[PDB]
């Protein structure tokens, strides 16, 4: 039962080579990027900042 | 064209060499041989005179003879051909032998057996097929192998060995790893001590060596060696030899538990020749790929698989005709598979005449390929809809074919009663309904499912989401009375290799499988092909008693159940044997695997044989529905046991018969009645009422010549017979009369069960190292409303002692304070036992007319229980404390087997008795259970 | 020889990957985010309740209109709700009672669902006769359909219990691509705004980034001690969060190829059933198996609020495409919209 174990173990190493052959980015920059993304889109998120009830279809109005 | 040289019935003997048309089946060969005998034979006149049924086809396999009973068997099924090809026997030989008529020996034997059974076995006046007679011709080979596989000497002696570990509360009684054997011989009481873990051979050798120069004192011939003797209880016949530590013998444990001496007497081995079994002359009796129309030309077609038939099942209900009617009326037909209703149909109101006709057709939804092997065609005449009649009919038969033609059936009138598959024997006042199943130029032969590599289980091997597992294993760990909603059946039917390694789930896995289809059953017969996590599982026999219940009718679910049971041991088998008997009713056919199990069990033990005999006889005398099936089983059994057992059965039957005559005479109506009792009993003594009949509830306790002055008639309702025989064993260490009560008019199917269930409960408590000392008094049922009850002497009805009383009475009966306290204990323990057991069995509430304080026990099994003041007073609270503690402890001990209690309760209320099941859940309900149970006790107090 | 050398090559490349990740782990997100103002308390109110399901609700999915949403339930029906009006645009009864997932198509014409049937049944709302007709039975999976998301009217990705994912072409009803590599049952997936990548969560306590175009595993993220129950992409598409039975959430960045943040509390002991991001991504809404649905600050990792509107397990939850409302399904047979 070597042809199966070997064919499997090769897929593993061919996958790990895929994953290891990637140019990662410093965690600091990944964070800065995400923080400045939220900072950018913070206004456009009514769940983060409660928007006026008039703009809320669920509260202000029953006709749609 | 297969060449077979036939041994002709007549002659040097003449042999005919043919070219058998092996393409077809045995019928072609029969026609060919007949024509060849007609033409070739010089003695062709002989066979010309004789018809076709005057010769039989028997072949010699490995020396013996086998019968070609079914011409419908195909050439491949003829194992002779394959046997010859392996042996290269070309041409083969089939002996064409001439028939013969029975001899008188056989007829007398058959009449004897039919007298024993109470019902003919060769009756063919109530059967619409040969299921019964083929069951009988098939049970032979298993019986021949079972008998050939017996040990003569040991079976003759039938040692009653055991292998359970010794309970603690007995290990205190045993000390020093030794016991005291009070050997007897003639009158000498030679006491010798031996270690509690010695085989009887060692004990006998040691006794021989020690008294090798004084045995003449014991009054034994000096010329005899050790093997010339074997021990034996005194007052019974239970021999004690074999290979077992002398601590493992149920009678030794009984003695130790009740604290009584051990007494033995030397004896001789019952010779094996007395166990001979009379020779028997009766010679011993496809898949879907080979049995399909597709791929064949119509002129080479002989069979049509049940699955090719895409059509719908339909039936023709011609009408009904009753000799006399005993409103609106209308029929309803159903298909059923183990209490399931696959499809339903009915008709319209009709006049209520003595005969009605429709010639109508009723069409079913289920295709003829979707039918399962075991479908029941129920036929229900309702009236107005208050059911008034019923009858059932299998659709496939025992020999793997479909029913086709006109059928006239006799209806039963109005449980396991409604699942019967036999026709009323009342052929002259029963309602008869005729029907036609459309015919087929070829027969419809359902194959058996082929198990094939099913890789959904093979390559789904990682573990499943711990969310799905968590919602599945919460469902599985429910009651065995759990209603499986189609949600649950689905979730489980997809996880059909997850719950294949969880035995505690099996009667919840196969409760989901849909039997209405054909792919489902193929998948479910591939599921059971890899069962390495069931066979080698834990042999829990409180589970296997749910794979042999009403809801399951498959041919392999019950097979795995019985495979589990095959590994039990003799005593275990004995404990539940009443339900195993009650669990052959549901076997859809007559021949099954549970029946062959009981057969094979009864031919290597004797206590099992005796109790099996009495239970089968009771049902044959009572269960008119299945009486034919039970009679077949019993008669297939009675041809294997030894002659001596036959004689003992005969004598017991004679005694019971005579006693029944006297009883029925007596209840025909003062002291004149008593004198007439005396006269009848004396005449019966004169009329050969024997004095040697192993009392049925005890295959060792023999009752001897009656003691006439002691009998009487009680003044209660039924007024039974108070018989008092005397032991027929001279060596008895005492002379107490073997008592019996004989009672007419009270159903003895309840009290016979309840006693088994409390015996099992005692076994469980013993396994849990306790002893609440309940008394199971041997009760057996003999006919309808007639039973023989063992007598427990030293007894007195509670009511009587009342007509501080109970306490005073006790203090009196025990002059010594030590005996008094040992009594007060043998009273506390037992009152607790009974209180808990009846609070479980839901019968505690009744007046005190059925209780006998020997110890304490109850009689005449018709609030949690009765705990009247006198009892507690006999037991401020010190003994009252030991009482509560033993109560609660036993209560929880038993609540750890609510699975087994519920299964036995249900399987009992479904087959024994004449919203009612739920009481076992509330009653059975640790702190919570303890508090609830203690509440019951406090309320009664 | 060949297998021991290949095993030691595997276990060397593994520590090369661990070192390539530890190298980038220069600063933590909790440090960088110490400065930003905490999000505070997201006091949420139950705006709607969706009655009509007869049994447990297993899945739901908002439409691109931000108004319609499908929901799957144990009762064997697939209902389409109007969040604004609560009216059922469709109440489709299903062939299989054990439906486990549903997915409103972005186009709004098709809806899909599936479950124990091992088939992704695609339904058409805009049928020729206007009825709810089954367009396709996407068969081929060897296990229960665990999740699926429409790429378009003709393409849909589905995950299953066979430990693989698959891209389908609705027209051919055939698995365009097959995403092999998982070693466990795949509980969830999530399409990135860019349809060329999607992540999937499995019982192996790991997630995998797949290339829709090609069909390869690009990166594999670990850190969970138990099965991953839910996963979705960060609004931007460069990070994603995973919910697990280990009672902890984690955030993963693709470019940093490692864990950035953990969202958990000592009080939280039960597993996470569902997750969703706010339109901005600052808020992560996690469903729990304790009738609660805690609101976390994605950057601060602080539990801003809790959504407790159900009497039973909150199995599923979602966010509108406009981030205007939050739906939360539960085992109590009720969904609830939040604002
Ligand atoms: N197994 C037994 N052994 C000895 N005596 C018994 C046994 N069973 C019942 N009796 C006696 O029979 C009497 C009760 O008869 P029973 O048949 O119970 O009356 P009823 O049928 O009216 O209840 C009691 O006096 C009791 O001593």
């Amino acid at each position: 039962n070597n042809t199966a174990s070997i064919a499997q173990a090769r897929k593993l190493v061919e996958q790990l080579k895929m994953e290891a052959n990637i140019d990662r980015i410093k965690v600091s920059k990944a964070a800065a990027d995400l923080m400045a993304y939220c900072e950018a889109h913070a206004k456009e998120d009514p769940l983060l900042t409660p928007v006026p009830a008039s703009e809320n279809p669920f509260r202000e109005k029953k006709f749609f | 064209l297969i060449p077979i040289e036939f041994v002709l019935p007549t002659s040097t003997p003449e042999t005919a060499l043919l070219h058998v048309a092996g393409h077809g089946n045995v019928e072609q060969m029969k026609a060919q041989v007949w024509l060849r005998a007609l033409e070739t034979s010089v003695s062709a006149d002989f066979y010309h005179r004789l018809g076709p049924d005057h010769f039989l086809l028997l072949y010699q396999k490995k020396g013996q003879w086998y019968e070609i009973y079914d011409k419908y068997q195909v050439v491949q099924t003829l194992d002779c051909l394959r046997y010859w090809k392996v042996l290269h026997r070309s041409p083969g030989q089939i002996h064409v032998v001439q028939r013969h008529a029975p001899s008188e020996e056989t007829l007398a034997f058959q009449r004897q057996l039919n007298a024993l059974i109470g019902y003919d076995v060769t009756d063919v006046s109530n059967v619409h097929d040969d299921e019964l007679e083929f069951t009988r011709r098939r049970l032979v080979t298993p019986r021949m192998a079972e008998v050939a596989g017996r040990d003569p000497k040991l079976y003759a002696m039938h040692p009653w060995v055991t292998s359970k570990p010794l309970p603690e509360y007995l290990l205190k009684k045993i000390t020093n790893n030794c016991v005291f054997i009070v050997i007897h011989r003639s009158t000498t009481s030679q006491t010798i001590k031996v270690s509690a873990d010695d085989t009887p051979g060692t004990i006998l050798q040691s006794f021989f060596t020690k008294m090798a120069k004084k045995k003449s004192l014991m009054d034994i011939p000096e010329s005899q060696n050790e093997r010339d003797f074997v021990l034996r209880v005194c007052g019974r016949d239970e021999y004690l030899v074999g290979e077992t530590p002398i601590k493992n013998f149920q009678w030794v444990r009984q003695c130790l538990k009740n604290g009584e001496e051990i007494h033995l007497v030397l004896d001789t081995p019952p010779d094996p020749a007395l166990d001979e079994v009379r020779k028997e002359e009766w010679p011993l009796v496809g898949y879907h790929e080979q049995l399909t129309i597709h791929g064949k030309d119509h002129e080479s077609v002989f069979t049509v698989s049940l699955w090719d038939c895409d059509r719908k099942f339909r039936v023709k209900i011609r009408g009904i005709d009753i000799p006399v009617l005993p409103l609106t009326v209308f029929v309803e037909a159903n298909i059923q598979y183990g209490q399931q209703v696959l499809c339903q149909r009915r008709t319209s109101p009709k006049p209520f005449t003595e005969e009605v006709l429709w010639n109508v057709w009723l069409e079913f939804s289920i295709k003829i390929k979707d039918l399962p092997k075991g479908a029941l065609l129920n036929l229900q005449i309702y009236c107005g809809a208050q059911l008034l009649y019923y009858v059932n009919l299998l659709l496939i038969d025992h020999r793997f074919l479909l029913r086709h033609g006109e059928y006239v059936l006799h209806m039963w009138q109005l449980n396991a009663d409604k699942l019967t598959s036999a026709t009323n024997p009342d052929k002259e006042n029963s309602m008869s309904i005729s029907i036609l199943l459309d015919n087929y130029c070829h027969p419809i032969a359902l194959p058996k499912h082929r198990p094939t590599p099913d890789p959904e289980g093979d390559r789904v091997r990682a573990e499943m989401p711990n969310q799905l597992r968590k919602q599945l294993e919460a469902i599985i760990a429910t009651d065995p009375l759990n209603p499986l909603t189609a949600e649950d059946k689905e979730l489980l039917w997809h996880f059909r290799y997850e719950s294949l390694k969880d035995p505690k789930a099996y009667p919840k896995l196969f409760s989901s499988v849909k039997w209405g289809q054909q792919e489902i059953v193929a998948k479910t017969y591939q599921l059971l092909a890899k069962r390495e996590v069931w066979d080698q599982s834990a042999l829990d026999v409180g589970l296997t008693m749910q794979l042999l219940d009403c809801n399951f009718s498959d041919e392999n679910v019950r097979a795995i159940a019985v495979q589990k049971l095959e590994s039990l041991e003799d005593d275990d088998v004995l404990h539940y044997l009443l339900q195993l008997v009650q669990a052959v009713k549901f076997e859809p056919y007559h021949d099954s695997a549970l029946a062959r199990f009981l057969l094979k069990r009864g031919l290597r033990n004797k206590r099992i044989g005796h109790f099996l005999f009495w239970f089968l006889r009771s049902e044959i005398a009572q269960s008119r529905h299945y009486q034919q099936r039970f009679a077949v089983i019993l008669e297939a059994y009675l041809r294997g046991c030894g002659t001596a057992m036959l004689h003992d059965f005969t004598q017991q039957v004679q005694v019971i018969d005579m006693l029944q005559k006297v009883t029925i005479d007596i209840k025909s109506l003062s002291s004149q009645v008593i004198s007439q009792l005396k006269q009848k009993l004396e005449n019966l003594q004169n009329l050969n009422l024997p004095q040697s009949f192993r009392v049925p509830y005890d295959p060792g306790l023999k009752a001897g010549a009656l003691v006439i002055e002691k009998c009487k008639v009680m003044a209660s309702k039924k007024k039974p017979l108070w018989l008092e025989f005397k032991c027929a064993d001279p060596t008895a260490l005492s002379n107490e009369t073997i008592g019996i009560i004989f009672k007419h008019g009270d159903d003895l199917r309840q009290d016979m069960l309840i006693l088994q269930i409390l015996r099992i409960m005692e076994s469980i408590w013993e396994t849990e190292s306790l002893d609440l000392c309940l008394l199971p008094y041997g009760c057996i049922s003999t006919g309808d409303k007639i039973g023989m009850i063992e007598i427990v002497k030293d007894a007195t009805t509670i009511a009587k002692i009342q007509q501080e009383v109970l306490s005073h009475w006790l203090k009196e009966k025990c002059p010594i304070e030590e005996k008094f306290q040992a009594a007060v204990e043998r009273f506390v323990y037992s009152c607790a036992g009974y209180c808990v057991a009846t609070f479980v069995l839901g019968i505690g509430d009744r007046h005190n007319d059925n209780i006998m304080i020997s110890n304490l026990f109850h009689i005449d099994f018709g609030v949690p229980f009765v705990l009247t003041p006198d009892f507690l007073f006999v037991m401020t609270s010190l003994h009252f404390q030991k009482f509560q503690d033993v109560c609660v402890k036993a209560y929880l001990a038993l609540r750890h087997h609510t699975n087994l209690l519920i299964i036995l309760f249900s399987m009992m209320l479904m087959t024994g008795m004449p919203e009612d099941i739920e009481y076992i859940r509330d009653a059975l309900t640790e702190e919570d259970a303890k508090k609830y149970f203690l509440d019951q006790i406090e309320v009664c107090r | 020889s060949e297998l021991d050398q290949l095993r030691q090559e595997a276990e060397q490349l593994k520590n090369q990957i661990r070192d390539a990740r530890k190298a980038c782990a220069d600063a933590t997100l909790s440090q960088i985010t110490n400065n930003i103002d905490p999000v505070g308390r997201i006091q949420m109110r139950t705006r709607r309740t969706l009655r009509g399901h007869l049994a447990k609700i297993y899945a739901m999915h908002w439409g691109t209109d931000s108004r319609l949403l499908v929901s799957a339930s144990q009762d064997g029906k697939l209902i389409i709700w109007d969040s604004y009006t609560t009216n059922k645009v469709h109440a489709i009864p299903l062939r299989s009672s054990w439906v486990m997932t549903c997915a409103y198509a972005p186009s709004g014409n098709y809806v899909a669902c599936g479950g124990l049937d091992n088939i992704c049944s695609i339904y058409n709302l805009k049928t020729r006769e206007g009825n709810v007709r089954v367009s396709r039975e996407l068969a081929g999976h060897t296990g229960y359909l665990s999740c699926c998301r429409f790429l378009d009217d003709n393409q849909i990705v589905t995950s299953s219990g066979d430990t693989t994912c698959a891209l389908w072409d609705i027209e051919t009803g055939q698995q365009t691509t097959t995403f092999t590599g998982h070693t466990g049952d795949v509980m969830s997936l999530s399409l990135a705004p860019d349809t060329r990548l999607f992540v999937s969560g499995a019982c192996d306590a790991s997630a995998k980034l797949w290339d829709v175009r090609e069909g390869m595993c690009r990166q594999t993220f670990t850190g969970h001690e138990s099965d991953i129950n839910a996963i979705c992409f960060f609004p931007n598409g460069n990070a994603f969060a995973t919910g697990s039975d280990d009672a902890t959430c984690r955030l993963f960045d693709l470019r940093a190829d490692q864990e950035l943040m953990t969202y958990s509390h000592d009080n939280i002991i039960c597993g996470i059933t569902s997750v969703s991001f706010s339109k901005s991504g600052r808020l992560l809404l996690a469903g729990y198996d304790d009738f609660n649905c805690n609101v976390w600050d994605a950057l601060k990792a602080d539990r801003a609020g809790v959504l407790a509107g159900h009497d039973n397990r909150v199995s599923c939850l979602g966010v509108t495409d406009d981030g205007m409302a939050v739906a939360t399904g539960s085992w109590d047979s009720f969904l609830k919209i939040w604002n």
